[PDB]
């Protein structure tokens, strides 16, 4: 499942993450047969155009664009695993939703788009809030 | 409580609009061409790449709208450009000529001008094979003939090593972007589609450069489809999707010469000899029950806004420019132009029945055979400048081209509600790139994800 | 505060540091309102000089020197968050100075810079004394 | 136990030399000019960049040390060379012309020289307006008159559709580099700051080139600053800052003559053509009252070891260099060069208010009036090289500037104690970029930071 | 120990590893000591050859291969230190080998090469084995 | 339970093949020279590089597969093409010439030919000191004497400032390659190692072209080697690393004139004046016992197959090229041709002491005493195209240099079992390169570890 494994859910779409990513960021291989150093077989010219050079470059821009979500996870300390949550609570500012109904009937994607300036308006207090006000676990007993 | 929540690798789709990478395959590497017009150090296809079909999802594409025909045409002009970059030219080859109509319109008339050497004063004379077309007479000082191509801008050769023979090529997406492709036959340029089927290097395709048609190109199954970016706009080129697939045979029984000639330091120009023989025109044979099958099958899947289920006409482009008033190709470095002039004279309105032919009953001349002609010089895209020279292929260029594929034109200086008249359009060539782009769409894929949790 | 906050503390500007990194990482939205592809908003031509191509070329300088610190955090181990420690004590090396006063008095730069290859000579002891010495935590019992 | 701890994010600022880039406003790209001598695709200037203030913090700063004129500098002439490259060129404007005196020391003398066409051998015969800058007497054959531009170097246009306006321009910092700038007034170019206002994209400036001067410039508030790299050498320039501003009137009331004739294939040259009406001279009228009070507050703020509170002199320049003894900017495109001969004879030694003048009863020639001057070709930052050209403006040249800064050079070729002299300087073309940088320094920003920590 | 200390050991070789790992990331310094700019001490030329472009060239190759093995210790949540484990059992593919020989007497290559596809072999399973069927630590009472 | 665990820097070297990087110690930036045909702005050294020693380790080795030499030999191809680019042209230098053979075969003759000056159409004339060996005598119109290298190709100045001595160099690998460096003496090109001794920076070396020899190169210690790629391979280079070094004396006892003329528009051609005093010949003169030692040493090494240990033989060059049939390297900007018809008359084959010579009684004529030669023209790595112009070094040419190995080849045309002969083989420039490449080998370095581990 690339990017299938999910018409509309939230549960369903979570645990289908590794299988995506993992399919997704398969194009490494795609890299290493290459088998295109100077010649297919016989003979040939360097033909190495602004098509080729732009093929790695879009490759260098979306690499650049991963790295960027790196250094996300590392400022939020949420680079351990797909599972990191938010010292943060969902504001009102999204309309009255089931949260349920919200994972099952917004495919999450209707829960993002008309959360969409609230999911991002939701997303910046995380550095501050959940780094700047960072506080550890539960406070129990023993 | 909806305590916002944050999560990765999450499935996501959105609109992309990035670079596509070059992909050829295993066999590509092994034509052992050192550029068959197409072939590059780019990366291989891979064994086996993922094309998971997405079901109970939806995605809403627009061939028209999509950038990948951009980048295709580019990366095209950037390759050729880079390609005629090693060829030697022809700047002195550019000099005035006097041709012999010997052949008597046959347009084979051998020239001999003048072809330079390496030493500055050291110049001997030659003579080459040269077409009507190549070279103009002048009603000026009607002194000789001088090429078209070379008073207009400057001359070099076209690589003729490098012969433009049409190769498989695959489209790979970067590292989080996909292509979406929809897996529907009636699936039309901007629709939603349901198969959806992620793609990370969209299948191999077969560009051959060709005019109001297609060459070996993707087939569209199950049905007849006939798109147009605009229907009511007659000026809008009308795409049609053939169900089926004709035999061409662009075939010119008359052999080639070459005269490999040294002309500079390490420059040779070949000049197209003398041909052995009876010097005879191209011919080309073509099938008649099928066309008439698919023809049936336009006429009904032309009826739009058909009058009572009979409008469908068809004329001949009124004129303009040989590559839209006509069908050209490339084809063993040669370039093809196999004519069009048996499909404008035929009339599917009433019944499509009618004009039907049995294949037991096949009439004496029913077999397609019209004029198919060729072409040495080329200005890809319409871009006026430095041309080239498309050597000879010493031997009877046998062209086998299949069809998949149609262009038509809505006929605007006409009556409206009167009687559709379609002719051929051969103005837009991306109609011929983006007939094959209308499921693709590039699809960026984005992990973040929130989400009210408890 | 992106910078300030932060005259001569040690404490402060400990708590501060979130609303600095914030404010200094904070040029991608500029970037992102460039406006700038070809034209203003009639005409324009190419003018891409070496002025701009060193925009870009900064950046990225800059951005590798960012990424540079990423990698340094993973070295140690101490990627998590900006709280984490070291498992290497302050070498006599600096002088004789009181701690809290150094934070108070030391706006992180007096104690920085007269320990200043005091720092840089605590710093290269972390990574074979914070992993390659790697212990965990406390030893105690329940 | 003093346990060493590492921290994160700390606030750290470091010495910083590094790049900047260029941000212009949203006002900026809706400009819609192509380019009026200034603008890009580079990025715009952010909705609202912060400019955090920092209190109770200090900074050290030195203007003259600062490493941003140079990287101003050259991305100006790298900018200036990408932009003529467009440029249409001038070598066969460059031939030989024949000029006739018709305005008779005026200047204005039609030429007419052979400007070359489309083909090798069709030349026709054109005339333009040329001034007697343009070219030269020639007094060794003594024959006609040449481009002194053009014995030298290359000819080139000047990009007549980029016209040469002042556009604000923004200098944005790297990610990690800040620009720590001084809130102060008084705050002198190597000196400390207590109001550090860390500064993520520098203020909005205006550099308009200029000599001698400042034009639409950062106005110094609250006094008249008069610095120098060094007051003791007397060939260090004196910047001086005043507090208020004047109103410049370097309007040409005679309007312009454009002749667009094509040269080239495709290039045109814009010949100044005739002048419609009585061809008069540029003038200027500028303001008494506010000028002699400004001069009071600078004769005052001269006096740094003045005997007695009586040393303050000016004279003019000596001579040299036409953009080093008069004051020269670009206004319309036109190089306007409006003189400064009134303000060498004025002293302000024993009374201030001697020299002062009253608004009410301001006498009959007080309103200052001086020739002004203007000029087709320029060497930017005294580079010797291909030239280029100056288009018409096609109308009467109105320039609006106002005045926020000077530049003196102490006199050295006089008594070290007797009388301070201070005579124009216009060596220096980066004292006027550096006037305005006395508070930015690019600062780095390093979280890194070791403690003891218990 | 840059890189020996290891002969034909896993427990040693394993125990060398913070001592070869900054011993080999060492050349940052050596960048550093460049004065390099224009001249050596008198007059100079540009000089920068494909010779150099391509030192800096192999450079950015190579630290782009360190950014790789980041990206992948994000991929598994491995990046915390040299010490992490994996959810996936050595398939019976690798040759009877008893494990403490393997260590003892593989020198960490004996052991990877006739488990070398083997190795790989179980190298991809680690991502949606400790990350897509991630589980947390052991299942204890107190 | 051998639950697989995974391990990061674990130590790890695997077959590196990727770019070194040029290092130049501290001392090389204080030559002060703008480049002595070697310095850059590259990196220097590090202080203080660590070159771990493995040991209880063992790696194999193959410096003829060892791809240092490629990139090696490419950037110093790229460095010389560069460091070309700044230096003036010699294009009308190329003139005829008319050389007088004044010193009479001495090759001295003042040759006087036109030099152009900056005005198109102001030429005066000179005359400079030419070899026989830049110009050739014409026998088809025998009117003068050409420039064989101007004649061929372009001719253009050898950046004379750019003096061509050999400095120390620095090869750096990338962060995570290693050069694992065998410490062996009897270490073979394609052979294990035990003392492996990982590298980050390989030590410095000495790059002076030479041609069947070494100058101030890496030293063999302990033994003579006397390797090659194929030793049955007649045809394959015989490399021989001699244990001791021998003193050279190509030192060139008569001045040079330089006649720094100006040429182009800054452009100066440095021709060789005449010379001062009576002209003689360039001598050397080289030791006699230690080279004796040395030969026992090789015909001792030699004796591979040797029939009952006495089948060492050698031989001149049958003849070739001159850069192959002798000895060339360069001192001073000079390219020194030092001749060796001194080591091929000599036989070591029955006793290696019947050959040898007391110091103490040293013959007469022992001290090899041989002609030495000279040349200004030059083309590297046998490439013909744009040649170069080596000027005076204005002073006797004192060239010191050593020796410490040796390349020869086997005798195919003649007998296989008879007598081995070895003949100076100077074919290959790359074995030079390779000598001291025999224990380097970059090494790749992986902390990836799977393992099976309870
Ligand atoms: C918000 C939303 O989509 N709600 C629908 C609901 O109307 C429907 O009855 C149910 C059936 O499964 O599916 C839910 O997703
Ligand atoms: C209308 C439509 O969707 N047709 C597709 C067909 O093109 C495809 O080959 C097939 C594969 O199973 O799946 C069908 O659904
Ligand atoms: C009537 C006729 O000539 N038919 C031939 C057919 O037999 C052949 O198989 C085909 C190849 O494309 O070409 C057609 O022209
Ligand atoms: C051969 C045949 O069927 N011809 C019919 C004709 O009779 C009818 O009048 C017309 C009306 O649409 O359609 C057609
Ligand atoms: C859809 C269509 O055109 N079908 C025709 C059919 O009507 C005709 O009877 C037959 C004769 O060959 O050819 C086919
Ligand atoms: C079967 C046959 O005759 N083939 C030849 C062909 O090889 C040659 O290139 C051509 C030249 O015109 O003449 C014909
Ligand atoms: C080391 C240092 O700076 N010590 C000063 C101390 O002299 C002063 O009495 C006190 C007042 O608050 O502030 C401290 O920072
Ligand atoms: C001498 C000095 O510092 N003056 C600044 C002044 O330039 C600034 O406009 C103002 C803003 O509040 O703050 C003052 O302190
Ligand atoms: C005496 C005179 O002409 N004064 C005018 C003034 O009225 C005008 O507002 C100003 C515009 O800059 O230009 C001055 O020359
Ligand atoms: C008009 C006026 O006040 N003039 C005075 C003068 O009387 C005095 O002698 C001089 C000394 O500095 O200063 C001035
Ligand atoms: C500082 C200065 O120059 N002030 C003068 C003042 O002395 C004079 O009385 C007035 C008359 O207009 O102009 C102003
Ligand atoms: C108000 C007026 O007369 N304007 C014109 C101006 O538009 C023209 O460009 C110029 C030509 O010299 O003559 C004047
Ligand atoms: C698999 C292997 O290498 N086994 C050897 C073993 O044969 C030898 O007896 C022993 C002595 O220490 O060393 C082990 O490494
Ligand atoms: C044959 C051999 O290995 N010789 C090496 C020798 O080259 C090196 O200088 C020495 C350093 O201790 O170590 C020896 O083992
Ligand atoms: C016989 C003779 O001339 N011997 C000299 C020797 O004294 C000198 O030290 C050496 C320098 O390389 O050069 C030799 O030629
Ligand atoms: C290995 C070799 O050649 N040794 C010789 C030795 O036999 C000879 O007696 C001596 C005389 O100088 O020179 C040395
Ligand atoms: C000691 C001596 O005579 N030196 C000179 C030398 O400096 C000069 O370059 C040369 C010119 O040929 O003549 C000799």
């Amino acid at each position: 499942g690339f990017l299938g494994a999910a018409g509309s859910t939230m549960g369903a779409a979570s645990m289908t993450l590794t299988v995506q990513a993992r399919q997704l960021l398969s194009g490494i291989v795609q890299q290493q047969n290459n088998l295109l150093r100077a010649i297919e077989a016989q003979q040939h010219l360097l033909q190495l155009t602004v098509w080729g050079i732009r093929q790695l470059q879009a490759r260098v821009l979306a690499v650049e664009r991963y790295l960027r979500d790196q250094q996300l996870l590392g400022i939020w300390g949420c680079s351990g695993k797909l599972i990191c949550t938010t010292a943060v609570p969902w504001n009102a500012s999204w309309s009255n939703k089931s949260l349920e109904q919200i994972w099952n009937n917004m495919t999450w994607m209707e829960w993002d788009r008309e959360i969409n300036n609230y999911t991002s308006l939701i997303h910046s207090l995380i550095e501050e809030a959940q780094n700047q006000q960072e506080k550890n676990e539960q406070e129990l007993l023993e | 409580k909806l305590w916002v929540t944050v999560y990765y690798g999450v499935p996501v789709w959105k609109e992309a609009t990035t670079t596509l990478f070059c992909a050829s395959d295993a066999k590509a590497y092994d034509t052992e061409v050192h550029n068959v017009w197409a072939t590059h150090a780019c990366v291989p296809t891979d064994p086996n790449p993922q094309e998971v079909v997405l079901e109970n999802v939806t995605e809403n594409f627009n061939m028209w709208k999509n950038n990948m025909v951009e980048q295709m045409h580019e990366d095209i002009i950037s390759l050729w450009d880079q390609s005629l970059k090693p060829c030697v030219k022809l700047t002195p080859l550019c000099v005035t000529l006097n041709c012999t109509d010997l052949r008597n319109r046959g347009e084979i008339k051998n020239c001999s001008f003048n072809i330079t050497t390496s030493i500055r004063d050291k110049v001997k004379k030659d003579y080459a094979l040269f077409y009507r077309l190549d070279v103009v007479p002048i009603d000026n000082d009607n002194t000789s003939y001088r090429l078209i191509n070379c008073n207009t801008s400057t001359i070099t050769q076209a690589c003729p090593k490098v012969s433009f023979e049409p190769i498989p090529i695959h489209y790979c997406t970067p590292a989080g972007f996909a292509i979406l492709k929809c897996k529907d036959k009636k699936f039309n340029g901007t629709g939603p589609c349901k198969n959806v089927s992620t793609v990370q290097c969209t299948h191999g395709i077969r560009p051959v450069v060709s005019t109001q048609l297609l060459l070996n190109g993707s087939l569209a199954e199950e049905e007849v489809v006939i798109r147009s970016s605009n229907f009511t706009d007659n000026a809008k080129n009308i795409i049609v999707q053939l169900k089926e697939s004709v035999e061409i045979n662009c075939t010119r029984p008359n052999n080639n010469t070459r005269k490999s000639i040294h002309i500079g330091p390490g420059r040779a120009f070949y000049t197209t000899g003398e041909i052995i023989g009876d010097i005879r025109q191209a011919h080309c044979n073509i099938s008649r029950t099928k066309w008439n099958n698919t023809l049936n099958q336009i006429a009904t899947k032309l009826k739009e806004q058909f009058g009572n289920n009979k409008t469908i006409v068809f004329n001949q482009s009124s004129g303009g420019d040989p590559e839209i008033v006509m069908h050209s190709f490339n084809c063993g470095g040669e370039f093809f132009y196999c004519n069009s002039t048996q499909l404008f004279n035929s009339t599917w309105n009433f019944n499509g029945t009618w004009n039907l032919t049995q294949s037991n009953g096949t009439e004496g001349n029913d077999t397609i055979t019209l004029p198919c002609r060729i072409k040495q010089i080329i200005n890809m895209w319409q871009e006026v400048g430095k041309a080239m020279y498309a050597p000879p292929i010493r031997g009877q260029i046998r062209c086998s081209s299949n069809i998949t594929g149609l262009i038509l034109t809505r006929d605007g200086g006409t009556n409206s509600s009167g009687s559709e008249i379609f002719r051929p359009g051969g103005g837009d060539m991306r109609d011929n790139w983006r007939s094959e782009l209308y499921k693709y769409k590039v699809v960026k894929i984005e992990p973040l994800g929130v989400a009210p949790t408890k």
